[PDB]
RNA sequence: CAUAUCCUUAACUCAUUGUCCCUUUUUUUU
C-alpha cells in the first residue's frame, strides 16, 4: 500500500531531502513537498534519539 | 481581517434602537443603543447570534415600525457540502434568507 | 491563573461590566498574573455580574476593592480579547486548604 | 492513551471555537480548504487586494466579491474521501 | 436507645481454622436464635465469619459482650457488618407473584 | 464515654438530622446496563444487567409492596424477616452457609499457673509493609490486606483489586507524600484498571458511617480525577455516583456543596444528556422525598452543564404528567432550582419556562400550587428587569389567589407578586402596589415566620416604586413596622437580620434619614449586643447613603453618645462598631469638632486597661478617626496622640502592638513626616527592633511604616542604619503572608536609592545561596526592583558576574531576576539585549532543564519589550536555541517554551514562526506532529490574518485544486 | 550584637552546614573518582556512563552501591 | 516492573459564614 523510497524520490521535484521514514507518513507527497520548500527549517534531529536532549 | 471576527457587515435599525455587526461566517453581535436623560448616547452589552458553518453574504436591517428590531440575512450553510464526496451537496445547497428578531423584552436575539 | 492548570475562565462575550479585584488581588493582571505595567481595563460578561455577584473579585471572588486591568504584555499579545476572564471554578487548591484548616481548627 | 484522548478533546474544542485550527490528524484537504477560505475573507476585507483583482480581470468589484463568495462553498474541490 | 448502625449481621475476625459447626452455633446462639451463619472458604477470607441473628437486640448484645472472647487461645474480634450493597437483581417475577398471592389472599386492592 | 472526645475530629454522621440519615439507607445497586455500549448493539440475553424497564418494574413493585403493608397494617424494616434466596444478595460469593445442627434449638476461679504460648505474638492487626495505620472500623473494607499472599498465585483480576485496595488505603490514611504518590498513580493507571474495579471499592468507602469530612473530600477528589480519565466508561456507573454525591448538594458546608456541584456537572459532561435523562427518570417519582429533593437539585446542575434547550422537552414532559403529582411537584421544583442556579442564563428561555409552570398555579394539590408560586418568584428574580410580557399570563391566577386565599398559600403567592412588581411598568406597578400594600398592613400582625420573611422583602419591593407616597409611608407603614419587626428575636437569625437592615435603609430613602434614625437611635444603648449591632448597621448605611444634612443638633448628641456607648461595650471582636463609628463621624464632618475632646479622652483612657482586646479596639478607633481631626483642623491633638502612641510601642501582646502601629501609620499619613512628633529621627530607630517580631500583624504594619520612611524621609537615618535595617529585611522574606513579602521587596529599591545599588546588591546576591525557594524568588524580584529603579547599567555587571558561581541555585537565580528585569523595564530593554544575548545562549545550551525554562522565560519577556525596535537579529538567533526544546515533556518547561514562542511571534513575525513549523506538520511520528500542530494553532489564533501572505504554494493534485490563483495574478 | 552575639541566621547556617558536609565527605574521595561540573554537581568518573549526582552525599551513597562496585573492579 | 529517598520547579496558597429549609394528614383561634 505504501511507496518505497525510490518511487518517492523520483516523484519529488527534489529528491535529496527524502529519508527512510518519510514513506511511513500518512501523506508522503505533501511531506516531501514541504521539506523541499524554501526557507523552512528542518525538524530537530534528536526526535528519534533515545537519549534525552543535551544529556 | 479575520474570517470569524465581526466587522465586515454592519446594519442599523431604521428607528435607531439597535445596530448589528457580523463577520463573514458564524458570528453576529447586536448592540442596543439608547439615550440617557442628559441626551447622551448609551450602549449595552452585546447580544450574540451565532450559527456555526454558515456564510453571510449581506445583512440589512428591516423597517418594522416600532416593533422588535428585525435584521435580514443572505445566509448559506456549508456543513452538508463538506461531507459529500460526490460533490452533489455543494451543487444543490441553496441560499436562504433568514430573519433575526431582537426581542427587546427578553433581551436576546432569536432567529 | 497561570499557577493553577485546573482553573477555567468564563470566556463569554464580555459586556459593559467592569471587573474588580479584592485587596489580596489588588495590582495584579488577571491573565498572566503580573504586578507591573497596567494597560487596559477588564470587562466581564453579564452573567458574571448578576445579582449579588455584582462587584466581586474577578480572580478569586472576594469583595472587590479596585478595578482590574490587563498588563501591557497581555495587550500586545491580544490576550485581552479572549472573553470574560472571570474564573468559574474554585479548583483543587482552594478546596484542599479549607478541609485542611478545618481538620486542624 | 488517556493523554491522547485528552489532547483530542482539547483540540476539537479549539476547532469548534476558532474554525481552522488543526490537530495531529489533519489531512491535506482540510488544511488547504481552511487557508482558501481564510484567503477569500481576507481578499474581501482589504480594499486594495480587491481593487487589484478587479483590475486584473476586467470585472466590477461587486462581481468580484460575489464570485469570491460563490467559491467559499467548495474552494478546493470535493472532499477527498 | 440504639445507634442507627446496629445490624443483625455480625462479622467475626480471628476465628481458628476448621472449627466445628456445632461449636460455632453454641458460641453464638446464647444471645438469641440465629438466622444464618456463613464461613469463609476461599483462602483469602478463610478464618472469618458472618452471623445473622433473628433479633436485632440479640445481635446488639452479642456485639456488646462477645468482643474479645477467648476461643481456641485467641481473642475474638466482632463487628457489625455494613450491608452496603446488593449482589443480585431482585427477581421481579417472583416478587410479583408473591404480592399477587398476598393481595389475592386478603382482598386488598 | 471517652475523654478523648474533645480531641478527635467530628464525623459527618453527627451533624446530620433525621432527614439526612436517609442517605445511609441507600445501598449500592447491582450491575446496570449501558445501552450505548458498542454502538447500541442488540443486547445480549442472559446478561443479568438491569435495563431501564427492569429498574422501573422494581420501583413500581416496591411502591406497591409498601401500599400492601400499609393496608395490612391497619387490619391488625431491619426487624422484618429475611428470605433465604434474597439474603444471598447480601453477601459476597466467598462464603458458604452452614447447616444448623439438630442439638441447636432456637429460643470465681482460683489461682492457676500459666503455660507459655506464642500465638498472641503471632496475630497481627495491621497490614504488613509500608501501609498506614488501619483503624478498627475500616477492617471490613481493607481486610484482604491483612492476610499475606504471593502475588503470582492469584488471578490478574484479584491482583488488580488488591492493588487498588492498597492505593485507596494510602489515599485515605497516608501522609501527604504517600497520598500524593498514590493519587497520581490511581489517576494515571485509571483506564488500565477499568471503571468497574475502581468504583466497586471507592463507593463502599463513601457509604461508611464513620467518615470524617476531610476523608470524604479526599475520596471525592479521587472520583473526579478519574472522571477525566474514563470519560465514556462511566456510563454504567452514573446512577451509583449520583446517590453517593447528590447528598453533597444539600450539605451544610459550602465547599461540600460546591464540589458536589462540580462533580455532577463533570459527570453530566462525561455521560451526555441521554444517559443522564434515562438514569434520573425513575428518581422523579420516587416514594421518598429525599431522593426527589436531591434529584431536583441535580437536574439543575445538569442543565447548567448541558444547557436548557437540551432538556427542555423532557422537563416539559415531566411537568405535564397527570398520573402522579409527585412528578409534577418535582418538575416544577427543577424549574425553580434552574432559576436559582442559572440566574441570567434562563432569560432566553423564559417564555418556555413559564408555560411549563402556568398550569401548576391552578392545581388541585396544594403543595403543587405552592411550588408553582415559588418557581414564578425564582424566575422573576432571575429576569430582572426583563420578561414582564412573558409573565402576563400568570398575573391573573396569582392575583385571584392573593385576593382569595388565606393562610399558607398567601406567603408564596405574595412573594411571587412582590418579585413581579419591579418587572412591570409604572402604570401597572402603581396599581398593584396599592392593593398589595393593603395586604401587607394586615399581615404585619401575623406571628408566622415565613410571613415575616416575606413581608420584609415585599415592603422593600413596594418601596422602590414611585407609586407610594412618602406621607403614606410614614403615616401607615412605619409605626407597625417599627413595632413588629424591630425586636430582639429578629436580630438573632442572620437572614432576618440582613433582610431587616436592607428594608430599613430602603425606607429611609423614601422617608428621610431623620425619621428613621430617630426611631432607633436610643437602641444604641440597648444591652443586647447583637441588637446594638443591628442598629449600628442600619445607621451606618443610612448615613452612608443620605448624609447628615437632615440630622439636627438634638439628635446628633443622641448619636454621638450612642456610638460611644456601643463602642465601649463590645465583646464580639468584629469590625461593625468600628466601621459604624467611621461612617458616622465622617458624615458629620466639621460638626463633630466639639465632641473630639470627649472622644480623645475616652480612647486615651481605654488604651491602658487590663484587657488586651479593649486596648486593641482603642488603637483601632484612633486609626479610623485620624482623618476627621485633619478636616476638623485639630492637628495639635492628633500630634499629641502620636506622642502618646509612641510610648505604647513596648507592648508584649502582638495584637495590640499591630494596632498601635496601624494607628501610627494613619497619623503619619494625615500629618506628614516632617511635622511628625516624635520626629522620624526618634521613630525609626525605635522601629528597627520591632522588625524581629514574628507575628504577621506586627510585621505587616511595621514594614509599611519602615518602607514609607525609606523614600520620603531618608535623611533621618545614617547610611549604616539603612544598611543594617536592610540586612534585617532578609528575614522578612520568610513571611507566610504575601503582602509582607512584596512590601519588603519594594523597600529594597527605596533603600538603594539612598545607600546606592552596590551595597544593596551585594547583600541580595549573597542571599541566593539559600535552599528554600521562597527566599530566593523574592530576592530575585528585589534584584530586579533595584535594577529598574537605579538603571540597569549599575546592577548588570555584578549580576552577570554572579552567573559564573558554581552553584545551581545561584545560576537559576540570576536567570530568574533577568526575567523579571526585562518584564519591568519594557521598551528600555533594547539597550541591553546585546549584552545579555550570550548569557542566554549559554543557558539554553545547558544540560539542566530548569536552566532552559528560566532562559525561555527571559526570552518571552525580552521579546515583547523590543517589539517595534529592530532587534530581530538577536531574537532570531535566540530562536535557534529555543526551538530544539520543543520536544521536552515536562510541563513547566513546556509552558515556558510556548510562552517564549508566543512572545517571539509578535517580535519577529508570524512568517518566521510558520517557517519553523512547516516541515513537521505532516511528519510521520505523532510525537513530532502534535507538538508541531499545537505551535501552529497558537500562531493561527494570534495572527490568522497575517498568515495569508505567508502560506506556501501547494500544487494541484489530480482532482482537487490547491493553487491560490488570484495571488498569482499579474498586472 | 558586637559584644555578645545575638540570634542566628539559620539560612546561612544551613549554607555552612552544606559546606562542612561537603568538605568532610570530599576528603574521602580521590581526585580522579569524581568530576565536578560547572553548576556544582558531581559525576562519577569510574562508571562508564558517568552518572551525575546532585550532592556529595549522593555521590558517597552512590559509591556504596553495587553498580558502582562492579564498575569499580574493572578499573 | 514495583518501593523509599535526595534535589528542584510554579512572585503556588494560609481556612471559611456563601436561602442546604427540602421533612409530620399538621394548618395562630371568633
Ligand atoms: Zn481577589
Ligand atoms: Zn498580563
Ligand atoms: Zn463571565
Ligand atoms: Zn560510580
Amino acid at each position: 500500500n505504501r511507496f518505497t523510497v525510490a518511487e518517492l524520490k523520483q516523484l519529488v521535484a527534489r529528491p535529496d531531502v527524502v529519508e527512510m521514514h518519510d514513506v511511513t507518513a500518512q501523506d508522503p507527497k505533501l511531506l516531501v513537498h514541504l521539506k523541499a520548500t524554501r526557507n523552512s527549517v528542518p525538524v530537530p534531529r534528536h526526535w528519534c534519539f533515545k537519549r534525552k536532549y543535551l544529556q | 481581517c479575520r474570517r470569524i471576527v465581526p466587522g465586515q457587515f454592519l446594519a442599523v435599525d431604521p428607528k435607531g434602537r439597535a445596530v448589528m455587526i457580523s463577520a463573514i461566517e458564524k458570528q453576529k453581535l447586536v448592540y442596543i443603543l439608547n439615550r440617557d436623560a442628559a441626551a447622551r448616547l448609551t450602549i449595552s452589552s452585546p447580544l450574540e447570534a451565532h450559527k456555526a458553518n454558515t456564510l453571510v453574504y449581506h445583512v440589512v436591517g428591516v423597517d418594522v415600525g416600532f416593533e422588535n428590531p428585525m435584521f435580514a440575512c443572505l445566509e448559506m450553510d456549508y456543513e452538508e457540502a463538506d461531507n459529500d464526496p460526490t460533490g452533489e451537496a455543494a451543487a444543490n445547497t441553496q441560499q436562504t434568507l433568514t430573519f433575526y428578531e431582537l426581542d427587546l423584552g427578553l433581551n436576546h436575539v432569536v432567529r | 491563573a497561570k499557577h493553577h492548570p485546573d482553573l477555567i475562565f468564563c470566556r463569554k462575550q464580555a459586556g459593559v461590566a467592569i471587573g474588580r479585584l479584592c485587596e489580596k488581588c489588588d495590582g495584579k493582571c488577571v491573565i498572566c498574573d503580573s504586578y507591573v505595567r497596567p494597560c487596559t481595563l477588564v470587562r466581564i460578561c453579564d452573567e458574571c455580574n448578576y445579582g449579588s455577584y455584582q462587584g466581586r473579585c474577578v480572580i478569586c471572588g472576594g469583595p472587590g476593592v479596585s478595578d482590574a486591568y490587563y498588563c501591557k504584555e497581555c495587550t500586545i499579545q491580544e490576550k485581552d480579547r479572549d472573553g470574560c476572564p472571570k474564573i468559574v471554578n474554585l479548583g483543587s487548591s482552594k478546596t484542599d486548604l479549607f478541609y485542611e484548616r478545618k481538620k486542624y481548627g | 492513551m488517556t493523554d491522547r484522548y485528552t489532547i483530542h478533546s482539547q483540540l476539537e474544542h479549539l476547532q469548534s471555537k476558532y474554525i481552522g485550527t488543526g490537530h495531529a490528524d489533519t489531512t491535506k484537504w482540510e488544511w488547504l480548504v481552511n487557508q482558501h477560505r481564510d484567503s477569500y475573507c481576507s481578499y474581501m476585507g482589504h480594499f486594495d487586494l480587491l481593487n487589484y483583482f478587479a483590475i486584473a480581470e476586467n470585472e466590477s468589484k461587486a462581481r468580484v466579491r460575489f464570485n469570491l463568495m460563490e467559491k467559499m462553498l467548495q474552494p478546493c474541490g470535493p472532499p477527498a474521501d | 436507645r440504639l445507634p442507627p448502625e446496629v445490624n443483625r449481621i455480625l462479622y467475626i475476625r480471628n476465628l481458628p481454622y476448621k472449627i466445628t459447626a456445632e461449636e460455632m452455633y453454641d458460641i453464638f446462639g446464647k444471645y438469641g436464635p440465629i438466622r444464618q451463619i456463613r464461613v469463609g472458604n476461599t483462602p483469602e477470607t478463610r478464618g472469618t465469619a458472618y452471623v445473622v441473628y433473628e433479633d436485632i437486640f440479640d445481635a446488639k448484645n452479642a456485639c456488646d459482650h462477645l468482643s474479645g472472647f477467648n476461643v481456641c487461645n485467641r481473642y475474638l474480634v466482632v463487628l457489625y457488618y455494613n450491608a452496603n450493597r446488593a449482589f443480585q437483581k431482585m427477581d421481579t417475577k417472583k416478587k410479583e407473584e408473591q404480592l399477587k398471592l398476598l393481595k389475592e389472599k386478603y382482598g386488598i386492592n | 464515654y471517652d475523654p478523648f472526645a474533645e480531641h478527635r475530629p467530628p464525623k459527618i454522621a453527627d451533624r446530620e438530622d433525621e432527614y439526612k440519615k436517609h442517605r445511609r439507607t441507600m445501598i449500592i445497586s447491582p450491575e446496570r446496563l449501558d445501552p450505548f455500549a458498542d454502538g447500541g448493539k442488540t443486547p445480549d440475553p442472559k446478561m443479568n444487567a438491569r435495563t431501564y424497564m427492569d429498574v422501573m418494574r422494581e420501583q413500581h413493585l416496591t411502591k406497591e409492596e409498601r401500599e400492601i403493608r400499609q393496608q395490612l397494617a391497619e387490619k391488625a424494616e431491619r426487624n422484618r424477616p429475611l428470605s433465604d434466596e434474597e439474603l444471598d444478595a447480601m453477601f459476597p460469593e466467598g462464603y458458604k452457609v452452614l447447616p444448623p445442627p439438630a442439638g441447636y434449638v432456637p429460643i470465681m476461679t482460683g489461682f492457676h499457673m500459666q503455660t507459655e504460648d506464642r500465638t498472641m505474638k503471632s496475630v497481627n492487626d495491621q497490614p504488613s509493609g509500608n501501609l498506614p495505620f488501619l483503624k478498627p472500623d475500616d477492617i471490613q473494607y481493607f481486610d484482604k490486606l491483612l492476610v499475606d499472599v504471593d502475588e503470582s498465585t492469584l488471578s490478574p483480576e484479584e491482583q488488580k483489586e488488591r492493588k487498588i485496595m492498597k492505593l485507596l488505603l494510602k489515599i485515605k490514611n497516608g501522609t501527604p507524600p504517600m497520598r500524593k504518590a498514590a493519587l497520581r498513580q490511581i489517576t494515571d493507571k485509571a483506564r488500565e484498571f477499568g471503571a468497574g474495579p475502581l468504583f466497586n471499592q471507592i463507593l463502599p468507602l463513601l457509604m461508611s458511617p464513620t467518615l470524617e469530612d476531610q476523608e470524604r473530600h479526599l475520596l471525592v477528589k479521587v472520583i473526579d480525577r478519574i472522571l477525566y480519565k474514563l470519560d465514556d466508561l462511566v456510563r454504567p456507573y452514573v446512577h451509583k455516583i449520583l446517590v453517593v454525591i447528590e447528598p453533597l448538594l444539600i450539605d451544610e458546608d459550602y465547599y461540600a456543596r460546591v464540589e458536589g456541584r462540580e462533580i455532577i456537572s463533570n459527570l453530566a459532561k462525561a455521560a451526555g444528556l441521554a444517559t443522564m435523562i434515562s438514569t434520573m427518570r425513575p428518581d422523579i417519582d420516587n416514594m421518598d422525598e429525599y431522593v426527589r429533593n436531591t434529584t431536583a437539585r441535580a437536574f439543575a446542575v445538569v442543565a447548567s452543564a448541558l444547557g436548557i434547550p437540551s432538556l427542555l422537552p423532557f422537563l416539559k414532559a415531566v411537568c405535564k404528567s397527570k398520573k402522579s403529582w409527585q412528578a409534577r411537584h418535582t418538575g416544577i421544583k427543577i424549574v425553580q432550582q434552574i432559576a436559582i442556579l442559572m440566574g441570567c442564563a434562563i432569560l432566553p428561555h423564559l417564555r418556555s419556562l413559564v408555560e411549563i409552570i402556568e398550569h401548576g398555579l391552578v392545581d388541585e394539590q396544594q403543595k403543587v400550587r405552592t411550588i408553582s408560586a415559588l418557581a414564578i418568584a425564582a424566575l422573576a428574580e432571575a429576569a430582572t428587569p426583563y420578561g414582564i410580557e412573558s409573565f402576563d399570563s400568570v398575573l391573573k391566577p396569582l392575583w385571584k389567589g392573593i385576593r382569595q386565599h388565606r393562610g399558607k398559600g398567601l406567603a408564596a403567592f405574595l412573594k411571587a407578586i412582590g418579585y413581579l412588581i419591579p418587572l412591570m411598568d409604572a402604570e401597572y406597578a402603581n396599581y398593584y402596589t396599592r392593593e398589595v400594600m393593603l395586604i401587607l398592613i394586615r399581615e404585619f400582625q401575623s406571628p408566622d415566620e415565613e410571613m415575616k420573611k416575606i413581608v420584609l422583602k415585599v415592603v422593600k419591593q413596594c418601596c422602590g416604586t414611585d407609586g407610594v407616597e412618602a406621607n403614606y409611608i410614614k403615616t401607615e407603614i412605619l409605626p407597625p413596622f417599627f413595632k413588629h419587626f424591630w425586636q430582639h428575636r429578629m436580630a438573632l437569625d442572620r437572614r432576618n437580620y440582613r433582610q431587616l437592615v436592607d428594608t430599613t435603609v430602603e425606607l429611609a430613602n423614601k422617608v428621610g434619614a431623620a425619621e428613621i434614625i430617630s426611631r432607633i437611635v436610643d437602641d444604641l444603648k440597648d444591652e443586647a449586643e447583637q441588637y446594638r449591632k443591628m442598629v449600628m448597621e442600619t445607621i451606618e448605611k443610612i448615613m452612608g447613603n443620605l448624609g447628615a444634612a437632615d440630622i439636627d443638633h438634638k439628635l446628633e448628641e443622641q448619636l454621638i453618645d450612642g456610638i460611644l456607648y456601643a463602642f465601649q461595650e463590645q465583646t464580639t471582636e468584629d469590625s461593625v462598631m468600628l466601621n459604624g463609628f467611621g461612617t458616622v463621624v465622617n458624615a458629620l464632618g466639621k460638626r463633630v469638632k466639639p465632641y473630639l475632646p470627649q472622644i480623645c479622652g475616652t480612647v486615651l483612657w481605654r488604651l491602658n486597661n487590663k484587657s488586651a482586646k479593649v486596648r486593641q479596639q482603642a488603637a483601632d478607633l484612633i486609626s479610623r478617626t485620624a482623618v476627621v481631626m485633619k478636616t476638623c483642623q485639630e492637628e495639635k491633638l492628633m500630634g499629641h496622640l502620636g506622642v502618646v502612641l509612641y510610648e505604647y510601642l513596648g507592648e508584649e501582646y502582638p495584637e495590640v502592638l499591630g494596632s498601635i502601629l496601624g494607628a501610627l501609620k494613619a497619623i503619619v499619613n494625615v500629618i506628614g513626616m516632617h511635622k511628625m512628633t516624635p520626629p522620624i529621627k526618634d521613630l525609626l530607630p525605635r522601629l528597627t527592633p520591632i522588625l524581629k517580631n514574628r507575628h504577621e500583624k506586627v510585621q505587616e504594619n511595621c514594614i509599611d511604616l519602615v518602607g514609607r520612611i525609606a523614600d520620603r524621609g531618608a535623611e533621618y537615618v545614617s547610611a549604616r542604619e539603612w544598611m543594617r535595617i536592610c540586612f534585617e529585611l532578609l528575614e522578612l522574606l520568610k513571611a507566610h503572608k504575601k503582602a509582607i513579602r512584596r512590601a519588603t521587596v519594594n523597600t529594597f529599591g527605596y533603600i538603594a536609592k539612598a545607600i546606592g545599588p552596590h551595597d544593596v546588591l551585594a547583600t541580595l546576591l549573597n542571599n541566593l545561596k539559600v535552599q528554600e525557594r521562597q527566599n530566593r524568588v523574592c530576592t530575585t524580584v528585589a534584584i530586579a526592583i533595584v535594577a529598574e529603579t537605579c538603571s540597569p547599567f549599575t546592577v548588570l555587571p555584578a549580576l552577570m558576574n554572579e552567573y559564573r558561581v558554581p552553584e545551581l541555585n545561584v545560576q537559576n537565580g540570576v536567570l530568574k531576576s533577568l526575567s523579571f528585569l526585562f518584564e519591568y523595564i519594557g521598551e528600555m530593554g533594547k539597550d541591553y539585549i546585546y549584552a545579555v544575548t550570550p548569557l542566554l545562549e549559554d543557558a539554553l545550551m545547558d544540560r539542566d532543564l530548569v536552566h532552559r525554562q528560566t532562559a525561555s522565560a527571559v526570552v518571552q519577556h525580552m521579546s515583547l519589550g523590543v517589539y517595534g525596535f529592530g532587534c530581530e537579529d538577536s531574537l532570531n538567533h535566540l530562536l535557534n536555541y529555543v526551538w530544539p526544546n520543543v520536544f521536552e515533556t515536562s510541563p513547566h518547561v513546556i509552558q515556558a517554551v510556548m510562552g517564549a514562542l508566543e512572545g517571539l511571534r509578535v517580535a519577529i513575525g508570524p512568517c518566521r514562526m510558520l517557517q519553523y513549523c512547516l516541515q513537521g506538520l505532516f511528519h510521520p511520528a505523532r510525537k513530532v506532529r502534535d507538538v508541531y500542530w499545537k505551535i501552529y494553532n497558537s500562531i493561527y489564533i494570534g495572527s490568522q490574518d497575517a498568515l495569508i501572505a505567508h502560506y506556501p504554494r501547494i500544487y494541484n493534485d489530480d482532482k482537487n485544486t490547491y493553487i491560490r490563483y488570484e495571488l498569482d495574478y499579474i498586472l | 550584637m558586637s559584644f555578645k552575639r545575638e540570634g542566628d541566621d539559620w539560612s546561612q547556617l544551613n549554607v555552612l552546614k552544606k559546606r562542612r558536609v561537603g568538605d568532610l565527605l570530599a576528603s574521602y574521595i580521590p581526585e580522579d573518582e569524581a568530576l565536578m561540573l560547572r553548576d556544582g554537581r558531581f559525576a562519577c568518573a569510574i562508571c562508564p556512563h558517568r552518572p551525575v549526582l546532585d550532592t556529595l552525599a549522593m555521590l558517597t551513597a552512590h559509591r556504596a552501591g553495587k553498580k558502582h562496585l562492579s564498575s569499580l573492579q574493572l578499573f
